[PDB]
């Protein structure tokens, strides 16, 4: 007998202050009992489990569905925390084409790695006897039990330690571990590749690990995690979008998840009108109708999902390019590629929840997102193609009160172009009229007044119902913008209005702010000045609006 | 050569902080560095029974192309028990010059308490989550940990004892992996003395605090004022009245009586000139009742002034500034605001280390996503301060300009 190499165990402990599980065994039918006796008999023959005496006080329930199933939920509650390196799956767009590719599953994954002997006594379970006239048969696990908290991490670390020397002495191949499968690829000739696969399964056999002996049961195309991997390209598995005249919240969540899934290769997917209906969630049963924007949106989603689109694999010798387009209503779409009309992948970005916003900020956020995704998938930042002129970005970042930055990028002239819609002056304007604005509201009656007095004697006070102080200050500024020429100086005391305008929005949720923006767009020059309130500053008339 | 037992604060488990993605060159650099350290016993590989993790990344310090390994021990530092204290040298900030030295390598000779090693675990990530990350834990005192200087204090004192007995006029302070050396010599004699100290540390950043002080509030001096000039002046004086008790603006607001054009020249009355003069005399004095409290946090606020100019204020109580300043240094960051902000954060943090011996909490004028995306690309210090993000444009911008 060729001596097998030992696999060193991983020391496992329970959570601090906790003890092993003590759960009562369930009553089973005589058929189920006989089945579990046969299964556990063959398992003990194979060495996976061992009979234990009555000294062990821990017990874990067992069921038969014949297949044996042990419910380790309590032991999982009582087992320590492990380090799982499976936090995010690899994206196919990050893979590099290989001439030959092979999938080797490891049969009896968790049942080939030994368990820490000091911990085995916590995995004890009992088989009930016929009519419960004899003591049930007691067993404990000698290997990693499937369903136990620590089996994936320990199995993965053991497999890594086994695979390290073979990968070291084979730099010309690539090996990936995932769950109960290994994926090996190489650009060698098919004969040499198959040879090195034989060497690999031999090296795994030296430790007592088995691979598919026949022709490897999985050949291209490979279906994996909603993906289709092909020899030359990749895509997503075909979509399944249900159609029903009565939609629920859970169905909206599944549809949103599926459309977001399809958006990673199909360019132009939009999910805003369907995601707006998820306001007031946690009630999975409901009937939510759809608007014309949502119906046309889903129809366009079926239109894009009509014909299949594929993505290519990554080539490190070529540059990495990401191009962004504005879609409207805070929606942005991007493509990552290396050669024209051959996308590595695609995606979308939706603006955050905010009261005010502009296109330049949203484009910046989309750039940051794409940068992080690119560093994840390819380990580098791509070069960007952005629909914004170099001068526009220059003016923006040079005048922005916050610090901002975009990595290396170039301008692509694909409308609609992101642009600055207005720019306030830095100094007062000579020859322009000076509008001193003010507004105020009564907290109880919600009655207010908004208006202005100017240096030319122009005046206005307008009374308002169902308003607030902030609303009357914005309204005052808006009145000055409506009744002034193409150049105007405006004096206010509203720290609120100045806070809104100094953030430079081009779109808002407040109709008053949007009307102010529309007025600013039509102006040649606007100088907005601020003064303290109630300081006896002549011109600024708090008493004119407090009547 | 003898390990000192180290524990955690009661009721606190080890750190479990996610490792953020790294570029391929940073991953390769960390692979090489960590391999070399493993061959030297400073770190050892760990198994899946260690659930703890601390972020790691790679930088390049000044005047060096060699990649350096930086561990974000912030969570572990605040989860590590308080080690006790040496009073901060109040004369280090008063000295003419201070040089900062990187004494981090000296930590790697002292072994780390075994039972604590599982808390310093870190992960070298992989691109695209292809292979599992390379997990390590420290065997010796790690750089960036707060217990490393606390444990090495006795050894460090024994090393510098001859030098301290030689030059009593040289102040020596220690913070994390850095040694601050203050003196009053000449730049040449300073550099030669620094070489003497570094070879003294071998066989076992010019910074002049005198050229930085505190900055007063100044008002314009004009022969003719416009309505806009007086409006801005009244705004600034009203703001400064939150800091100084006796500021009054009624005689200057009296000039604005009426709805005049903003560019119209207004002559100052005698009462207005008197009020402005009294406000000047008030502003020339220091602030009333401003004290430092070692039990409170230090807050730093940074305003972007444009054209590579930046203002900052370190305080504890609002309007009770302990330090103010204006970083306007230009060093290859002309086209990058984030690089400028990051260098400014580093300089302000260094000043804060010199004055009070601890770092302030920053309020950064930047969106969280931009900063979190780019700040490690320009970081060169071994420590890391705490920061938050101001999203509303403050009005007191030009009032600090
Ligand atoms: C064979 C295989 C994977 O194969 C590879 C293994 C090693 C290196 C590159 C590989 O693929 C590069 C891209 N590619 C992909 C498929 C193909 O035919 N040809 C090709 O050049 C890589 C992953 C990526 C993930 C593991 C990291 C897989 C995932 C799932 C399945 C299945 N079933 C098989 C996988």
């Amino acid at each position: 007998m060729v001596p097998i190499s030992p696999i060193e165990t991983v020391p496992v402990k329970l959570k601090p202050g906790m003890d092993g599980p003590k759960v009562k065994q369930w009553p089973l039918t005589e058929e189920k009992i006989k089945a579990l006796v046969e299964i556990c008999t063959e398992m003990e023959k194979e060495g996976k489990i061992s009979k234990i005496g009555p000294e062990n006080p821990y017990n874990t329930p067992v069921f038969a569905i014949w297949r044996k199933l042990v419910d380790f939920r309590e032991l999982n509650k009582r087992t320590q925390d492990f380090w799982e390196v499976q936090l995010g799956i690899p994206h196919p767009a990050g893979l590099k084409k290989k001439k030959s590719v092979t999938v080797l599953d490891v049969g009896d994954a968790y049942f080939s790695v030994p368990l820490d002997e000091d911990f085995r006594k916590y995995t004890a379970f009992t088989i009930p006897s016929i009519n419960n006239e004899t003591p049930g048969i007691r067993y404990q696990y000698n290997v990693l039990p499937q369903g136990w908290k620590g089996s994936p991490a320990i199995f993965q670390s053991s497999m890594t330690k086994i695979l390290e020397p073979f990968a070291a002495q084979n730099p010309d191949i690539v090996i990936y571990q995932y769950m109960d499968d290994l994926y090996v690829g190489s650009d060698l000739e098919i004969g040499q590749h198959r040879t090195k696969i034989e060497e690999l399964r031999q090296h795994l056999l030296r430790w007592g690990l088995t691979t598919p002996d026949k022709k490897h049961q999985k050949e291209p195309p490979f279906l994996w995690m909603g993906y289709e991997l092909h020899p030359d390209k990749w895509t997503v598995q075909p979509i399944v979008l249900p159609e029903k005249d009565s939609w629920t919240v859970n169905d909206i969540q599944k549809l949103v998840g599926k459309l977001n899934w399809a958006s990673q290769i199909y360019p132009g997917i939009k999910v805003r009108q369907l995601s707006k209906l998820l306001r007031g969630t946690k009630a999975l049963t409901e009937v939510i109708p759809l608007t014309e924007e949502a119906e046309l949106e889903l129809a366009e989603n079926r239109e894009i999902l009509k014909e299949p689109v594929h993505g290519v694999y990554y080539d490190p010798s070529k540059d990495l390019i990401a191009e962004i387009q504005k879609q409207g209503q805070g929606q942005w779409t991007y493509q990552i590629y290396q050669e024209p009309f051959k996308n590595l992948k695609t995606g979308k970005y939706a603006r955050m929840r905010g009261a005010h916003t502009n296109d330049v900020k949203q484009l910046t956020e989309a750039v940051q997102k794409i940068t992080t995704e690119s560093i994840v998938i390819w380990g580098k930042t791509p070069k960007f193609k952005l629909p914004i002129q170099k001068e526009t970005w220059e003016t923006w970042w040079t005048e922005y009160w916050q610090a901002t930055w975009i990595p290396e990028w170039e301008f692509v002239n694909t409308p609609p172009l992101v642009k600055l819609w207005y720019q306030l002056e830095k100094e007062p304007i000579v020859g322009a009229e000076t509008f001193y604005v003010d507004g105020a509201a009564n907290r109880e009656t919600k009655l207010g007044k908004a208006g202005y007095v100017t240096n030319k004697g122009r005046q206005k006070v307008v009374p308002l119902t169902n308003t607030t102080n902030q609303k009357t200050e914005l309204q005052a500024i808006y009145l000055a913008l409506q009744d002034s020429g193409l150049e105007v100086n405006i004096v206010t005391d509203s720290q609120y209005a100045l806070g809104i305008i100094q953030a430079q929005p081009d779109k808002s949720e407040s109709e008053l702010v949007n009307q102010i923006i529309e007025q600013l767009i039509k102006k040649e020059k606007v100088y907005l000045a601020w003064v303290p309130a109630h300081k006896g500053i002549g011109g600024n008339e708090q008493v004119d609006k407090l009547v | 050569i003898e390990t000192v037992p180290v524990k955690l604060k009661p009721g606190m488990d080890g750190p479990k902080v996610k490792q953020w993605p790294l570029t391929e060159e940073k991953i390769k650099a960390l692979v090489e560095i960590c391999t070399e350290m493993e061959k030297e016993g400073k770190i050892s590989k760990i198994g899946p029974e260690n659930p703890y993790n601390t972020p790691v990344f790679a930088i390049k310090k000044k005047d060096s192309t060699k990649w350096r390994k930086l561990v974000d021990f912030r969570e572990l530092n605040k989860r590590t028990q308080d080690f006790w204290g040496i009073p901060h040298p109040a004369g280090l900030k008063k000295k003419k010059s201070v040089t900062v030295l990187d004494v981090g390598d000296a930590y790697f000779s002292v072994p780390l308490d075994e039972d604590f090693r599982k808390y310093t675990a870190f992960t070298i990530p992989s691109i695209n989550n292809e292979t599992p990350g390379i997990r390590y834990q420290y065997n010796v005192l790690p750089q960036g940990w707060k217990g490393s200087p606390a444990i090495f204090q006795s050894s460090m004192t024994k090393i510098l004892e001859p030098f301290k007995k030689q030059n009593p006029d040289i102040v020596i302070y220690q913070y994390m992996d850095d040694l601050y050396v203050g003196s009053d010599l000449e730049i040449g004699q300073h550099r030669t003395k620094i070489e003497e100290l570094r070879q003294h540390l071998l066989r076992w950043y010019e910074l002049h605090p005198d050229k930085w002080t505190v900055q007063p509030i100044v008002l314009p001096e004009k022969d003719s004022w416009t309505v806009n000039d007086i409006q801005k002046l009244v705004g600034k004086l009203n703001w400064a009245s939150q800091i100084y008790p006796g500021i009054k603006v009624r005689q200057l607001s009296k000039l604005l009586r009426g709805t005049k054009a903003l560019t119209e020249v207004i002559p100052l009355t005698e009462e207005a000139e008197l009020e402005l003069a009294e406000n000047r005399e008030i502003l020339k004095e220091p602030v009333h009742g401003v004290y430092y409290d070692p039990s409170k946090d230090l807050i730093a606020e940074i305003q972007k002034q444009g054209q590579g100019q930046w203002t900052y204020q370190i305080y504890q109580e609002p309007f009770k500034n302990l330090k103010t300043g204006k970083y306007a240094r230009m060093r290859g960051a002309h086209t990058n605001d984030v690089k400028q902000l990051t260098e400014a954060v580093q300089k302000i943090t260094t000043e804060s280390i010199v004055i009070w011996g601890k770092t302030p909490k920053f309020k950064l004028p930047i969106q969280k996503e931009t900063w979190e995306t780019w700040w490690t690309e320009y970081w060169q210090a071994t420590w890391i301060p705490e920061w938050e993000f101001v999203n509303t444009p403050p009005l007191v911008k030009l009032w600090y300009q």
